[PDB]
RNA sequence: ACCCCCGUGCCCAUAGCACUGUGGAACCACCCCACCCCAUGCCGAACUGGGUCGUGAAACACAGCAGCGCCAAUGAUACUCGGACCGCAGGGUCCCGGAAAAGUCGGUCAGCGCGGGGGU
RNA sequence: GCGACUGUUUACCAAAAUCACAGCACUCUGCCAACACGAACAGUGGACGUAUAGGGUGUGACGCCUGCCCGGUGCCGGAAGGUCAAGUGGAGCGGUGCAAGCUGCGAAAUGAAGCCCCGGUGAACGGCUAAGGUAGCGAAAUUCCUUGUCGGGUAAGUUCCGACCUGCACGAAAGGCGUAACGAUCUGGGCGCUGUCUCAACGAGGGACUCGGUGAAAUUGAAUUGGCUGUAAAGAUGCGGCCUACCCGUAGCAGGACGAAAAGACCCCGUGGAGCUUUACUAUAGUCUGGCAUUGGGAUUCGGGUUUCUGAAACUUGGAUUUCUAACCUGAAAAAUCACUUUCGGGGACCGUGCUUGGCGGGUAGUUUGACUGGGGCGGUCGCCUCCCAAAAUGUAACGGAGGCGCCCAAAGGUCACCUCAAGACGGUUGGAAAUCGUCUGUAGAGCGCAAAGGUAGAAGGUGGCUUGACUGCGAGACUGACACGUCGAGCAGGGAGGAAACUCGGGCUUAGUGAACCGGUGGUACCGUGUGGAAGGGCCAUCGAUCAACGGAUAAAAGUUACCCCGGGGAUAACAGGCUGAUCUCCCCCGAGAGUCCAUAUCGGCGGGGAGGUUUGGCACCUC
RNA sequence: GUAGGGGAGCGUUCAGUCCGCGGAGAAGCCAUACCGGAAGGAGUGGUGGAGCCGACUGAAGUGCGGAUGCCGGCAUGAGU
RNA sequence: AACCGAACCUGGAGAUAGCUAGUUCUCCCCGAAAUGUAUUGAGGUACAGCCUCGGAUGUUGACCAUGUCCUGUAGAGCACUCACAAGGCUAAACCUUAUGAAACUCCGAAGGGGCACGCGUUUAGUCCGGGAGUGAGGCUGCGAGAGCUAACUUCCGUAGCCGAGAGGGAAACAACCCAGACCAUCAGCUAAGGUCCCUAAAUGAUCGCUCAGUGGUUAA
RNA sequence: UGUUAUGGCGUGCCUAUUGAAGCAUGAGCCGGCGACUUAGACCUGACGUGCGAGCUUAAGUUGAAAAACGGAGGCGGAGCGAAAGCGAGUCCGAAUAGGGCGGCAUUAGUACGUCGGGCUAGACUCGAAACCAGGUGAGCUAAGCAUGACCAGGUUGAAA
RNA sequence: GAAACGAUGACUGAAUCCGCGCGGACCACCGCGCAAGGCUAAAUACUCCCAGUGACCGAUAGCGCAUAGUACCGUGAGGG
RNA sequence: UCAGGGAACUGAAACAUCUCAGUACCUGAAGGAGAAGAAAGAGAAUUCGAUUCCGUUAGUAGCGGCGAGCGAACCCGGAU
């Protein structure tokens, strides 16, 4: 500086805790086989990190029947997922 | 806005129930007593501020 | 000595037979040079401005009384 | 850079820049309006380009 | 329909002022009285409140009037876009279009609506 | 004239009037001296010295002599007080745990040397407001004007001697005025002599020249390399035009080749260097000082607590005093420094030494010390607002022409209600230019808090009523800017204000009253909180702190000097010369008022006018750093 | 058409692969009136006495008039 | 130990160098910048402008015309403000007569700008993204300031040419006049300029002017 | 082809520049040496190849007349916020005004390679004046110490 | 810095198994560990030397040297 | 390799802390290697399990005139 990037008025914080890897509704419904995802097909699903929680949200809407074993999920979700029949659950 | 050893000041505000500033410039030259009026807090609002500091 | 080197801005900003829009700037004006006429309202500064979105048309009236006004488009 | 991560140059969707609210944050105020309310967003052009390459990967 | 009056617009001096002649019980105005509504940084002068007589004086309305304002041509000019030159310089000319200000000739003392009131 | 003197000094431009010098003065130092070298409670120099000695400082033989002023700076002395660090110490405040308890910031007292405070100090820094020059000297190594005025010398004397005094800016130990002698010292004069000169001649020798032997160097774009005059980057062999000119050498000259030499040393530039300075910034060697150890005993006053007879006794703890010897230091003794049983002697809980505390510290160290700029410096100027320049959009430079701002207003804001000015003319009690009242005229000639421009009379002006929209959450859309900022803003909600009402209100007729970011202060919030639940710390909403004025702001923190200078660059930029210019300079012309007894013109030419030159001081900055 | 951006190419060394050439003479050197839009490429003669073209692909210490450039050799000044 | 305001040698080390030089094969294409703001900034840098390449868009560009609005310059004129010439009036005022103005304006062009249309011929434009360079300008004419109505002066505006532009003319000559060079030609027409001899081309034609070498250097 | 005579035309090159034949820079000449490179699991573009809503490996192991193996991990895949967190939404806020973003009508990424640039290191090549560390120097010179050597001849004529 | 923990220079100076230290001010709780005693292959770095290899050099290149730290320069370090 | 001691140019476009950098250099010890090593630990799973080395985590946490810039570790894959 004498420029610029500074003048530029900030503190903000860090942190970035705890942050959940995306599986879409569209990915499991709709489309292939209904692998019937629960805890461990899920890796071989293509939806691959682990080190982080992953949580299932709401993209397409379809009509299927499945169960998954997810660390989290969205409301919309859950209520899109039991009203095609189905199940989701969240450790205890 | 600069400040100095000067006359008039910047008090801002404080109230009942609320917990709020206007910060307005004031002056203590000609008439200076209650630096009071009424304003909008995190209430109804509808309510007396005194900017006495 | 000269000592201000600042533009400010001026002049007339929207003119006549002009499609406009609304909340545009007709005018930047120091006193008020013309008034607003209809479609027009006016800041601190005076500064006509556009209530509507129209044409701007120029009514210039009886030297020293002159207008800005929006007529419709549709 | 590592300064610029935790003040404005934030990025998007788009991979544009986000600005701030400069106007005046803590010292010499007392004055306006709405004006001052704002801590808020913006953003740029033309140092949008030379922005990111202070924190190129981890936005 | 026509006269005229009261309100109210468009036009916002070629519609303004001066001089002025007419208009009174239709409309308007003064004048009328006011403790009280209401008011006067003092006075109902102005607001405001109760109503005629009275005069049309003053004000307002209409009309004559071009002394003053106001508007103002034609011609010619000043200047100038472009084109082409002169003079060491100040400065200047030619072609070509555009073209005032002022001044003169003149032009006027307005014009166009709406609603209501009262005449023949 | 200067220094007294012999002497000494810039190896390689300065030998002196520099330095030293005996003599003088101030001051320090009592002996493991002061002082100085040094990782060092080692050693050594001071000194195998002891105040008639040693260090430091300044003057500078000898002679008369040495004045006034301590306010400031320093140094010496002082104690009644003002502040003053760690530290012994812990009332109090807050966290956590059910709790005992464990923990964070941390004070009144006790706190030294410093500094503020008082007094003295000058052959101390110093000055002629603390006082203002006592001798003595004075146009002087000091003098500007200045070749001062007179006089001496000379035919003629800006130098020189002598006076005088008007001392630009002498003066008493950074000595005053004298002084015999001294001097490869500096200055003026005279005698003598004389090639220094009128003004040069002849002679000698050693080079130069010629022949035989050996045979370099700097330099070098290449060259087939003339004169005038003109052009060209503004000094032409190399472009133009005209003149001249057969080919090639030898001896010679020094006008040109902006001739050679050294990437100008002057100047300027570089957020380049280094030496130096100081009341620039910052540290620091050194040094001062309180506390803590090394570090012990005994007496006496004093602050205090546990123990226990009705104010004494003690197991006691620190403090100042006093003193002691077993620590330690240090001397002699047959055994030079040590070591010792040692006989001892003196000092002594000190000193020293290690750790910490505060102070001083150009002794040393690292650095800082801006820009614009018709060269640099000095002067001025840096942001903001208004006019003019600005060529009828916008915009536009100048060390261009003028003038403002760093605020103010709880009402000069919001709204509602009402009000209309300056001036003139006639008449009126404090008047008789202006007051105050009345009549009459009266698009503004007034007012608008300030500068100005615009704008204003249907108000934005001038009064009152209620009031606090000088609000919170937002912002359609635009003006403007490279960015960062900056401006205008309909409409939406929460909620209020004035009005009967349509409605207006997110400060002020507008346009200046300002300041990014960083780091902190405070009130709200409850997002983060390192196992966990809290708390510390942080975040987010307000918000306070910048003549950060060099006003887009370099670090929290910074002045000078170089003639001892270095380097990197510059004809981007000054001093010389040239060039352009011609204000100034120089010179010529026009008119003809008047002088000239008469007549402007024989001469002279008011006030003005017109040019030439390119010798002047400049302007400019074009070729050459 | 200067900085500057873009395109297609010439040439040198090394490398892998292909075609080969060479003591009835390789590379290097010398001349040259041919060819190609250029970088450049041939042909022939002379020299030379061992090795080397051409094509394709890969890789570079890859193209000089300058830098008071560097190492060297040799000139000018001069038979001074 | 032959250069001492800090010796010599080796090392850090290829210090750092907003400074100065130097940067080498070919042809083909386009083609700048010396401006703005900011800067311990001023011969340096950031961003913008101006160049190139690719993509997308697809006439939005370009001139020119019509319509429409905006403007206070030139001129002009004293109606306000300041200045000012003569006379009257009983020194402001007031009237007759008469002027000056960057910071006066009752008036006010030519031109300029914005919008729309294309009614008309043209070709560029905008957006995304890669690479830049440039940020010393110079002259001339017109419009100003500064200067002395000086300067090869300076500082803005504006057109054009140098810059980075060869060819012709202007004797020579960046810029002025004419005109933009892909290559070859012992072909032709023109521009500015020329047509006696140097030298290309009428010692042309008609009516004048000047006797001074004016031509072939300026004024009262 | 070589040379020549006459005619016409013709201001070295480079740099640095507003402007160079320049009386501005550099260079005697020829030869050879001589300056934009390299490095990284780096950043971002262009082109190309391979897989493709997937794409790739690093260290390493084994084998090397040659390469295979090795999913630790890296990048697409979801954004918004200061964060808790929520999720095709999110943040601001008292729900509806906006910021960014998904659906956009819609595509595509990843590994490698060459090239354009960016950063980091000398970073185009040459050139400082200086600064710091360790050391060599008093055989020159500035001085001290210890021990030696030297000063023809003449003049003057102090104390006692 | 809210600065824990380790490490010492000065000065103080503990407990010890229902004890002790840690878990980033601190406390409780929950976990992790048992200091103030010692020794200890292997994977790791380097290249004087030796071997092999090379899209490394080939006589201004490559180490400075196709052998020389020699000639030569310096008092010396040193340079070459 | 380890330890005792420990620079500056430079970067921050000035410069003090910061950077350069515990680099350069000096010095002690040692070996063919050295150092380090058998938890009063890492750490958040009541998980791991001496040390060193490589990959990675990752320019991530975090340090910072919060400037220039500096910059871990745990997990996890490997050598042993
Ligand atoms: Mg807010
Ligand atoms: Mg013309
Ligand atoms: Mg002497
Ligand atoms: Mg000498
Ligand atoms: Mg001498
Ligand atoms: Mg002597
Ligand atoms: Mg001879
Ligand atoms: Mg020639
Ligand atoms: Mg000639
Ligand atoms: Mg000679
Ligand atoms: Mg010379
Ligand atoms: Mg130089
Ligand atoms: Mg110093
Ligand atoms: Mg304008
Ligand atoms: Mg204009
Ligand atoms: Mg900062
Ligand atoms: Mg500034
Ligand atoms: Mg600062
Ligand atoms: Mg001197
Ligand atoms: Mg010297
Ligand atoms: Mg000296
Ligand atoms: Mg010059
Ligand atoms: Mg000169
Ligand atoms: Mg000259
Ligand atoms: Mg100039
Ligand atoms: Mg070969
Ligand atoms: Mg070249
Ligand atoms: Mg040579
Ligand atoms: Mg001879
Ligand atoms: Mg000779
Ligand atoms: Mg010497
Ligand atoms: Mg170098
Ligand atoms: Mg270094
Ligand atoms: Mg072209
Ligand atoms: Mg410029
Ligand atoms: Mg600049
Ligand atoms: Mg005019
Ligand atoms: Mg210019
Ligand atoms: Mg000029
Ligand atoms: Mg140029
Ligand atoms: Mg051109
Ligand atoms: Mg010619
Ligand atoms: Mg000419
Ligand atoms: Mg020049
Ligand atoms: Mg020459
Ligand atoms: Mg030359
Ligand atoms: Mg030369
Ligand atoms: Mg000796
Ligand atoms: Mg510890
Ligand atoms: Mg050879
Ligand atoms: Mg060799
Ligand atoms: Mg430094
Ligand atoms: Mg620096």
């Amino acid at each position: 500086r004498s420029r610029l990037i500074a003048r530029l008025p900030k503190r903000g914080f860090n942190n970035v805790g705890t942050t959940y890897e995306v599986v879409k509704l569209s990915q499991l419904q709709d489309l292939e086989d209904t692998t019937f995802d629960r805890d461990t097909l899920e890796a071989y699903r293509l939806v691959r990190r682990k080190n982080r929680p992953v949580k299932l949200l709401a993209s397409g809407e379809i009509s299927r029947a499945v169960t998954v074993h997810v660390d989290a999920a969205s409301a919309a979700a859950i209520k899109a997922v039991e009203a095609a029949g189905g199940r989701v659950v969240l450790p205890e | 806005a600069k400040d100095g050893p000067r006359i008039i000041v910047k008090m801002e505000s404080s109230a009942g129930t609320g917990f709020y500033y206007t910060t307005t410039k004031n002056r203590r030259n000609t008439q200076a007593k209650l630096e009071l009026k009424k304003y909008d807090p995190v209430a109804k609002k509808h309510v007396v501020f005194r900017e006495k500091k | 000595n000269g000592r201000d080197s600042n533009p400010k801005y001026l002049g007339v900003k929207k003119f006549g037979g002009e499609v406009v829009k609304a909340g545009n700037i007709l005018v930047r004006q120091r006193g008020t040079k013309f008034k607003a006429g209809q479609g027009v309202g006016m800041g601190r500064d005076h500064t006509l401005f556009a209530l509507s979105d129209g044409k701007v048309v120029f009514i210039n009236k009886g030297k020293g009384a002159r207008f800005i006004s929006i007529e419709a488009a549709q | 850079t590592h300064k610029m991560a935790k003040r404005r140059i934030k990025i998007t969707g788009t991979g544009k820049v986000m600005a701030f609210k400069s106007g005046k944050r803590h010292q010499n105020t007392g004055k306006s309006g709405d004006e001052i309310r704002g801590k808020g967003k913006g953003f740029v052009l033309a140092k949008a380009e030379w922005a990111r390459m202070k924190l190129m990967l981890p936005r």
